[PDB]
């Protein structure tokens, strides 16, 4: 019995793992674009705006 | 890191190593940029105990805003149908205000008074004090932007301490909790104040017991004169300028034996609850009653080290 | 003694 | 303007709630709102529209609504029925609330900033956050909750607090932590038992939220350290135990008086089931240390590291053969012994 | 008279335990929650106030003796202290426990419990946590010391008393 | 007069709203068919505003609002602390002849010559006793109605009750009435007070004790002290009696002895306390305090002598 | 989960 009781937690971890996963994977990759747009991306200029 | 000393600092917080002695309190003349008129109005005034954690973004250069937005909250929530507008002129008032010449040492925070006033100058309904008195344990530990007053007390009734606690809570993310004294700390307090020296005496010392019997209730109190108390005291003592642990050991054996001898009741059994001298008088509960203004900052210390134990 | 005097 | 006419006043509030946003709240337009209350009374549908005009401008307006009703009446409307036709053709606390950052920023202010005034970026409001996608544009810039305990049950704060190592943030979750857990635990601190579920749904939300963030908080291993003395060994087992699985890595000696040492105690005195318990939460922790080991090589030196861990299995052996001996060659402890050493 | 360990022959599947304390009531419900129980052995329970006992012919030998102290009193702290002079050095070799009781409520306590941590460190035995007025927390207490009773009588083969006091040893 | 409406006003105010009816039935100024008229079912204010109207539609003096006072105080009578006199005569003095208007007309004239404005009222009690309510006053002020007096008396006994709100001024002027009006020569106070008037009298007439003998479990716990046991609850036993103890809460003890424990051997002079016992019941904490284990099997004489030495504050010296 | 089990297994 505790042997079926370990086995159906393993299962259910297991998916929510790779849920997690998969949303940290989107976060990472947005991360790198927006850190290489911005590394992509004075009185007198200021004052001309003004 | 300041979370890795946070963190060393609690466990190294072990029961191993014995308690410190504490020395004698020495009578010290008020600094000079201390108010009387102030200090008057503190003293003779029954207060109740909490603890602080540090407040986040407090400051002290902007103090009626804060006033004026509490002023408008407390109307608001005792009317709980209509709306209010933050700058009118309402039926009560609230104050913030700063007490000087409070602080410990040159580290301390400065204290600071908040009070609600019933215009109708007007009377004062419900104040609230904030301090930190020796608490360099504390400081170390916290970064810059917070601000370190670990012991709050209050005059007033209780719905309105709710109401200014629940403002408080939500604008600086602080933590309020009551703080209570045990019988262990409270009979230390009976020597350290029957230790110091007073020129004129002008109330009785009196200790209060809480006998336990299931159903059945029972008080005792003991009161005795302060030069009587001060002979017992002077019988025992015996180490220059300090008080240790086996010295309140025998200055409390001494009354338990002169109790039993008369009433065969072993007042050992029994809990210690409320401690009334000269310099002040407490309560387990947490209450506090000061009575000397020489005197103010060593009460003061002592209940801010027991407040910073409990935080920490 | 018990003073009965007061 | 239409406010003004009694016979529209219910109709046109439920309109203004809806495109209400933050730009039309203004001081002026504050001023008549509270105008009409004075003459007409406590009017639901004004109480509605008020509290919204506070959201948006807490510093203009303070209102203590009581406890939800609903304010705007439901009623059928005339095109109920028709809709359904529309449809179908569409068709084929013990934790603090939310709330946006406290109002006494900025507060008492001489002028605007330069930065303001040029209209330079800014922070994105917490009320707006709603989605995942919302949240991956926006993921350096945002708005922190007045109370920092709140984030423990939002997921899409859980990501942003993943990757921050932030100090005072750090701070203010530790305080706040730390007095909530001392204050609602069992057997310290007053020995309270009322809570008793309450207790456990916390423990179990902690729980859930630290094998997120692959690591545990600081206030819970200062939790163990003062309240294990004191425990009986079942009062929240599970919890209890699921919460020993997250301690940081450190030298096997310091922490042995700290812990091992109680848990032992416990351990030699108690039922089969309890010893089992204890071997299984030893392996998961024996587990994350490893884990967060592996990955430091790719990155105490490592010679000192492994004399920990050899520490523990040693420890742990000793353990078992003691345990099999006291409990006179049980099958099922030497299931879970085994278990650990498959490890 | 000194008690002494060893004094008197076994008896058959028999274990004994005493309880010196000063709250009669709290050592009556001790009692009844480790009588409630059945198991392999036959137990009988002793209550004493504190040490030494009246002088009786007919006493078993006592396997296991466990002081318990009221941390809400003085009295129970005085009354521990003077019956520990009463037992021989021979017997706190594994069969002398130390039971704190009321540390859960910490307003009520009037000894700090550094005190009884230095006295049970001083005379080489553990020192145990229990709030005897909550009958839950009671009743696994009763069984642990059951089980420590069970040990010290020699009811499991390949332990005794001085490898119990490995055991339950503290680092410092 | 407005005096007198407002006086009753405030003594019906202070009547719970329950038993206002027999407070009402026992009184019975006003008649019977008028009270059905008031309907009690609704808001007292009402009530209250209505009988005022009946109440003022009659004629009503004063007398008849100080008899409303007295009737109301008999029944609660624990709102106020009690003391007790006790009064001697002479040894060949005769046993008098007691005549309930005689002494009315003493009591009466004592105070009417000693001061000059004064109104005293009279309650004939059933089972033989007097309830007086005394409003007092001086030759240059009106008397005072919301501090009266009220005093116990039982006839034919030498013991009287009163009530201690203002009488430390008119002291011994009440004294001098009260022995006067019932043919005494001397009075003393005894030191005894409670706020139970019934405990005060079963005590004074010391009937408290009322017994009089006539012909017409898990075997394997082992307790070990157990003489010692029953032994104690047969000294307890044996000290507080079997009998219901009489009902108080207070008692005092004043200390002047000597310290005798190397420690002020040297000092000749007392040392000074005063301690105080309060319970809800005490004589009933006092007595599980030995079984309990928190005082030893006999308890000091000092304790267990109050019924019987009819003694609430105490003095002590060496 | 597993310690939930053996918890059960105990109140048994």
């Amino acid at each position: 019995s505790t042997k079926e009781s370990k086995n159906e937690k393993l299962k259910e971890d297991l998916e929510r793992e790779q849920r997690w996963l998969d949303e940290q994977q989107q976060i990472m990759e947005s991360l790198n674009v927006l850190h290489s747009e911005l590394k992509n991306k004075s009185e007198s200029r200021i004052f001309n705006e003004l | 890191p300041l979370q890795k000393r946070l963190e060393s600092v609690r466990k190294q917080s072990s029961f191993i190593l014995t308690p410190p002695r504490r020395k004698i309190p020495q009578c010290s003349q008020l600094q000079e940029d201390v108010d009387p008129q102030k200090v008057a109005f503190l003293l003779h005034k029954q207060w109740t105990l909490y603890s602080l954690t540090p407040l986040y973004k407090f400051s002290y250069s902007n103090l009626k805003e804060y006033s004026r937005l509490l002023n408008a909250f407390i109307v608001a929530e005792k009317q709980k149908g209509l709306a209010v507008e933050v700058g009118e002129d309402f039926n009560i008032k609230v104050i913030f205000s700063t007490l000087l010449g409070m602080k410990g040492t040159q580290r301390d925070p400065e204290a600071f008074l908040v009070q609600i006033v019933s215009k109708s100058e007007g009377k004062v309904l419900w104040t609230g004090w904030f301090c930190c008195v020796f608490g360099d344990s504390l400081l170390e530990t916290v970064s810059e932007d917070f601000t370190c007053l670990p012991l709050f007390l209050a005059n007033g009734a209780e719905s309105n301490t709710a109401i200014i606690g629940t403002w408080f809570q939500k604008t600086f993310d602080c933590y309020f909790s009551p703080l209570a004294i045990n019988a262990f700390n409270l009979s230390w307090m009976a020597a350290m104040w029957t230790a110091c020296k007073m020129d004129h005496y002008v109330a009785t010392t009196e200790f209060l017991w809480s006998v336990p019997c299931s159903p059945q209730s029972l008080d005792i109190s003991f009161a005795i004169h302060p030069e009587d108390a001060k002979a017992l005291w002077d019988s025992v003592h015996k180490t220059p300028g300090e008080v240790t642990q086996e010295e309140v050991d025998l200055f409390m054996d001494c009354l338990y034996s002169h109790f039993h001898r008369h009433f065969k009741i072993h007042l050992s059994a029994t809990r210690l609850v409320r401690v009334s001298t000269s310099v002040a008088s407490a309560h387990t509960d947490g209450k506090i009653k000061i009575l000397c203004h020489k005197y103010l900052i060593g009460v003061l210390a002592y209940l801010t080290e027991l407040a910073i134990f409990q935080i920490e | 003694i018990i003073d009965e005097s007061d | 303007a239409s406010l003004q006419d009694d016979a529209l006043c219910p109709y046109v509030c439920h309109l203004l709630y809806l495109l209400t946003k933050k730009e039309n709240v203004k001081p002026f337009r504050v001023r008549k709102l509270l105008d009409l209350q004075a003459k007409m009374g406590m009017q639901p549908h004004l109480q509605a529209l008020l509290s919204l005009y506070k959201f948006f401008a807490p510093a203009l307006i303070s209102v203590s609504l009581p406890v939800k009703k609903i304010y705007f009446k439901n009623s059928e409307n005339l095109w109920k029925t028709a809709l359904l036709a529309v449809k179908q053709r569409n068709r084929g606390s013990v934790i603090p609330v939310l709330n946006s950052s406290s109002y006494t920023k900025e507060c008492g202010k001489k002028e605007m900033s330069l930065s303001d005034c040029l209209n330079r970026s800014g922070s994105f409001p917490l009320e707006q956050l709603q989605s995942f996608p919302q949240l991956l544009q926006n993921i350096h810039c945002l708005e922190l909750p007045s109370q920092m305990g709140s984030v423990l049950n939002n997921s899409l704060l859980l990501h942003y607090i993943n990757c921050v190592r932030d100090e005072p943030v750090l701070l203010r979750f530790y305080y706040w932590l730390s007095q909530t857990l001392q204050e609602e635990c069992i057997w310290y601190k007053v020995n309270n038992y009322e809570h008793g579920k309450e207790f456990t749904n916390f423990l179990d939300t902690i729980i859930r939220a630290e094998c997120f963030l692959q690591e545990g908080f600081y206030s819970c291993e200062a939790f163990l350290y003062k309240s294990l003395p004191l425990w009986d060994g079942l009062c929240c087992r599970s919890q209890f135990l699921q919460l020993v699985s997250w301690i940081p890595f450190s030298s096997f000696s310091e922490v042995k008086p700290l812990l091992f040492d109680h848990l032992a105690q416990l351990f030699f005195t108690s039922t089969i089931y309890f010893k089992c318990s204890v071997l299984q939460s030893l392996k998961e922790l024996l587990q994350n240390w490893l884990l967060w080991l592996s990955m430091d090589i790719h990155m105490t030196t490592l010679g000192g590291s492994m004399n920990s861990v050899s520490k523990l299995i040693h420890y742990v052996g000793w353990l078992s053969t003691t345990a099999m001996r006291l409990e006179s060659n049980n099958t099922f402890l030497l299931h879970f012994i085994l278990d650990f050493y498959e490890k | 008279s000194v008690l002494r360990p060893l004094d008197k022959l076994p008896g058959l599947n028999t274990a004994t335990i005493l309880l010196v304390g000063t709250e009669d009531a709290l050592l009556q419900q001790l009692a009844d929650s480790m009588l409630k129980e059945d198991c392999a052995s036959e137990l009988k329970v002793h209550l004493a106030k504190s040490l030494p006992l009246p002088s009786s012919v007919n006493r078993p030998r006592i396997d296991l003796i466990v002081f318990v102290v009221n941390l809400h009193s003085k009295y129970s702290l005085q009354n521990t202290e003077e019956s520990l002079r009463h037992v021989d050095a021979s017997f706190f070799l594994g069969k002398v426990c130390f039971l704190a009781t009321g540390a859960g409520r910490e307003s009520h306590c009037s000894i700090h419990r550094h005190t009884v941590v230095k006295l049970a460190h001083t005379y080489q035995s553990p020192l145990l946590y229990c709030d005897l007025e909550v009958e839950g927390f009671r009743a696994t207490m009763a069984q642990r010391l059951v089980r420590v009773l069970q040990i010290c009588a020699g009811h499991v083969p390949g332990v005794s008393a001085l490898n119990l006091l490995s055991l339950l040893r503290s680092s410092e | 007069d407005e005096t007198v409406a407002e006086f009753i006003k405030r003594t019906i105010l202070k009547i719970p709203m329950n038993e206002l009816t027999t407070i009402l039935k026992a009184w019975d100024f006003l008649s019977e068919n008028q009270l059905q008229t008031v309907n009690f079912r609704q808001r007292k204010e009402s009530v209250v505003q209505h009988l005022i109207h009946l109440c003022e539609e009659k004629r009503a003096s004063i007398s008849d609002a100080a008899l409303l006072d007295i009737i109301y105080m008999q029944f609660h009578q624990h709102q106020k602390v009690w003391e007790v006199f006790q009064m001697s005569k002479g040894p060949g003095e005769d046993v008098d002849l007691f005549d309930m208007k005689q002494f009315k007309n003493s009591f009466k004239k004592i105070l009417q010559r000693a001061l000059k404005n004064v109104t005293v009222s009279f309650r004939e009690t059933e089972e033989n006793a007097v309830w007086i309510r005394i409003a007092w006053g001086t030759q240059y002020t009106k008397p005072n109605q919301y501090k009266p007096t009220y005093v116990v008396y039982y006839s034919q006994t030498p013991y009287a009750f009163t009530s201690s709100s203002m009488l430390r001024r008119n002291t011994p002027l009440l004294g001098q009435a009260l022995t006067i009006a019932s043919k005494h020569h001397q009075i003393v106070k005894m030191d005894l007070r409670s706020r139970y008037l019934d405990s005060l009298k079963a005590i004074v007439f010391k009937q408290y004790n009322q017994t009089f003998e006539t012909h017409n479990m898990d075997s394997r716990i082992i307790h070990e002290n157990i003489v010692e046991k029953e032994r104690v609850q047969r000294i307890t036993q044996e000290t507080f009696g079997d009998y219901p103890q009489p009902q108080l809460e207070f008692a005092q003890y004043k200390l002047e002895t000597k310290f005798k424990s190397s420690i002020l051997a040297e000092r000749e002079e007392p040392l000074r306390c005063l301690i105080k016992f309060s319970s809800p019941h005490l004589l009933e904490a006092l007595k599980s305090l030995a079984p309990a284990g928190i005082a030893d099997a006999p308890l000091s004489p000092l304790l267990t002598c109050i019924p019987n030495k009819r003694m609430n504050y105490f003095k002590i010296r060496d | 989960g597993v310690l939930a089990h053996l918890e059960r297994l105990e109140t048994q």
